[PDB]
């Protein structure tokens, strides 16, 4: 399987609690049909961080 | 027993805590089912009732739909000993249970809320498969059939927010839902505990429309954010969703005044962002104190509209 490169969030929205952050997104391999699983992840100064309340 | 409120438990903990608290007071609790997760983790509520002959009508308290916010389980735990332990001798939580029954559902988002211990602390969503298993979990507080996804809401499986398939496509919300509405005619006042911002929102998010009943809302609201500061100087906002924090659809608190629940409110607990939503132990009993007051002045509002 072929997981795709992690990458900025392609028009991600605003992080209202954090509005600087940076979108990410990440994935990794996993077991199932396709054999990854991705997510977007919300960074701040080397730190994830959450968005939204 | 030795079950500490002053810090956070594990959902095993939890399942344990909520068998005890029902069997010693069984006179004035019961549990009861509502569903699974998508785990196949069962999701119960406690209802609180002092018997007698008057009709009860019911306020419902909901605690962590967002796994992350751990703050808010603690609270539905913490307001739940309290009115157990004070039921027989204090006069005002007597007063309340002479007409109301509460429901309070300790946390909603299991399958989320045990992924925040085992795997990830930040994880929001619940933990249901999308797209074959390439992304997981809904945002439950997007998920309800209330404008649902109109705004402030994603479509993206893999974003935080994500609506899910439909609306009310989750079977944590199927159950909440199906519940609630079989209820909806008794139910007074219905409250979401979340974290952080202290924040006390009134409906919408979804428009920048109010309710027909916004006055008397943020006077309640503001009423209570004042005997919450009252307690330890912690300063709360009121207003609505749109208004104060941003914009919004499928919320259960919007849906709960959709179908003519007429208080329906989110109360965003601490802090403000020093620590966001890892809030450390050691501000779990002022928060819980200071919330709690917040919390029985609303009861105590709506209990005056009506007896
Ligand atoms: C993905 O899941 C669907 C089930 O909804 C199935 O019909 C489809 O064949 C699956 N795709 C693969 C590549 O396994
Ligand atoms: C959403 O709510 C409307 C009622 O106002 C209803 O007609 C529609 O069937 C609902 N959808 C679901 C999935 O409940
Ligand atoms: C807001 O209220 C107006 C009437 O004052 C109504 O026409 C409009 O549809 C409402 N907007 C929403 C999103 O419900
Ligand atoms: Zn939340």
């Amino acid at each position: 399987f072929h997981v795709p490169d992690d990458r900025p969030c392609i028009n991600p929205g605003r992080c209202p609690l954090v509005p600087d952050a940076t979108c990410t997104f990440v994935c990794k391999a996993a077991d199932n049909d396709f054999g990854y699983e991705c997510q977007h992840v919300w960074t701040f100064e080397g730190q994830r961080v959450g968005c939204y309340a | 027993e030795t079950y500490s409120y002053n810090i956070y438990h594990p959902m095993g903990e939890i399942y344990e805590w909520m068998r005890e608290i029902s069997e010693k007071y069984k006179e004035v609790v019961t549990q009861h089912f509502l569903g699974v997760t998508y785990e196949t983790h069962p999701i119960y509520y406690l209802k609180i009732s002092q018997p007698s002959g008057n009709p009860k009508k019911i306020i419902w308290m909901d605690c962590g739909i967002h796994a992350r916010e751990w703050i808010a389980p603690a609270f539905c735990q913490w307001f739940v000993k309290e009115i157990l332990q004070n039921h027989k001798d204090n006069s005002r939580i007597r007063k309340l249970l002479r007409n109301l029954d509460f429901y309070v559902l300790p946390v909603l988002n299991i399958d989320g809320y045990i992924y925040t211990w085992t795997t990830d602390r930040l994880w929001r969503k619940s933990r249901s498969p999308h797209n074959n298993g390439t992304c997981f979990g809904t945002d439950l507080n997007r998920n309800f059939n209330a404008s649902w996804c109109s705004i402030g809401a994603s479509r993206n499986c893999q974003d935080q927010t994500f609506c899910g398939t439909g609306p009310v496509s989750e079977p944590e919300t199927k159950a909440v839902a199906s519940f609630i509405e079989s209820k909806k005619d008794d139910i007074l006042c219905f409250l979401t505990m979340h974290s952080y911002g202290q924040l006390i929102l009134t409906p919408y998010g979804y428009t920048k429309n109010k309710s027909s009943n916004h006055p008397e809302m943020i006077q309640v609201g503001q009423k209570a954010a004042n005997a919450l500061k009252a307690k330890y100087g912690t300063n709360y906002r009121v207003g609505s969703s749109a208004d104060i924090l941003y914009a919004s659809s499928g919320s259960s608190r919007d849906w709960a005044r959709d179908i003519g629940i007429p208080f329906s409110y989110t109360f965003e607990l601490r802090d403000s962002g020093t620590y966001g939503f890892v809030l450390p132990e050691a501000q779990i009993q002022p928060t819980c104190e200071e919330t709690m007051e917040a919390v029985l002045s609303v009861l105590d509002d709506v209990y005056a509209k009506h007896w």
